[PDB]
């Protein structure tokens, strides 16, 4: 259903891989929680 | 900096402060890198090359 | 802050043209004319032979008992002509050579007399290139020169 | 720069002095054609070099997801949508300035201050 490819690790160099779904696909905290960064991609 | 602004603030209950200061085991990087940041990993001297074409 | 393993409780409580008949064209021209086809690669615009000279010709220029090798008919063919095809005088010329590439998927449709067309496909087709246009070589004195 | 071949022989034309016309001629050291020189520069060394700084800037630049975009606007387009990427030339002491590529007019720039 095309919902998930494989990958190589040369085809690896021209995909651009989010990190999780969530913290990275929807455009726009726990001081405990540690520190990431943005979906400015 | 960020280290000592950990080991700073640790009272002398902190039991790892009074490992340090006993000079028994551990030291300030330890610290440093267990409370406040792990800071730049390197290899060969050297920041994290581009493996891959022009990113890491 | 757990691993809930009983999840499988909800999950199982909540589920103008030119038109032209081509036909079983004659075989026997075919079982011994063989159609190939050639391409000149001297960019010279038109380069037909019309205007290169006459005459014209194409043409190409004890043991016991033992076990060879094996090897399909058409390569052992192919192999055995190593003999290019040519055109000359008696002074300008072009020699041939094989090209494979592409000799299936080419079944040609010549305008005949009319504008219908027997079928054909290629035979082979063939790289024609030109020659001693300068017809310069040192073939002994190449190496005595490449080694001064 | 800019070699020059012969043709009805194809190979490439040295540059064979003239000095009776008191100029210079391009031979053809297998088949004796000739011609004029169209300027007198015959060579170049060219160490430093500034090419490359745009290796392969095709259509597609703005199809490759993997460069990072940019806002920043066109000098020309004045669009605001751009790819970018460092220079090209993959050598050590190359600099580390920014070409963009505006993804409407295909206009290259620079983030240049220096020199643009
Ligand atoms: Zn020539
Ligand atoms: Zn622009």
């Amino acid at each position: 259903e095309g919902l998930v490819e494989y990958i190589d690790a040369e085809e690896e160099e021209s995909i651009l891989i989010a990190m999780q779904p969530e913290d990275l696909e929807p455009a726009e905290v726990d001081p405990a929680k540690r520190i990431r960064v943005s979906h400015h991609a | 900096k960020a280290g000592r602004l950990a080991e700073v603030n640790l009272k002398d209950l902190n039991n790892v402060k009074q490992m340090v200061m006993a000079g028994s085991k551990g030291s300030f990087i330890n610290i440093a890198q267990m409370s406040a940041c792990v800071g730049q990993q390197s290899v060969e001297g050297k920041r994290i090359a581009f493996g891959f074409v022009d990113r890491t | 802050f757990i691993k809930r393993d009983r999840m499988r409780r909800n999950f199982l409580r909540m589920r103008e043209y030119n038109e032209f008949p081509l036909r079983a064209i004659p075989k026997e021209d075919l079982e011994n004319m063989r159609t190939h086809l050639l391409k000149f690669q001297s960019k010279k615009k038109i380069n037909p032979v019309t205007d290169f000279h006459l005459p014209v010709r194409l043409h190409r220029k004890r043991k016991t008992r033992q076990l060879k090798v094996l090897d399909e008919n058409a390569k052992k063919l192919r192999f055995e002509e190593f003999y290019p095809w040519v055109m000359e005088d008696f002074y300008n010329t072009w020699v041939g050579s094989y090209e494979a590439g592409n000799s299936d998927s080419y079944v040609l449709l010549s305008v005949e007399d009319d504008g219908s067309f027997t079928m054909i496909p290629a035979d082979k087709v063939y790289k024609f290139t030109a020659r001693n246009k300068y017809a310069t070589l040192t073939i002994d004195e190449a190496e005595k020169r490449m080694d001064k | 720069t800019t070699f020059r071949f012969c043709r009805d022989c194809n190979n490439m034309l040295y540059p064979r002095e003239d000095k009776e016309n008191n100029r210079l001629l391009f031979e053809c050291r297998t088949c004796s054609y000739v011609e004029e020189a169209g300027s007198p520069l015959v060579y170049r060394h060219e160490l430093i070099t500034n090419i490359g700084e745009t290796a392969g800037v095709v259509q597609d630049i703005g199809s490759d997801p993997t460069l990072p975009r940019s806002d920043r606007e066109c000098p020309k387009c004045h669009s605001r949508e751009n790819v970018f990427f460092q220079s090209q030339q993959r050598r050590k002491d190359t600099s580390m300035v920014l070409f963009f590529v505006c993804l409407s007019c295909s206009h290259i720039f620079t983030s240049d201050q220096k020199n643009k």
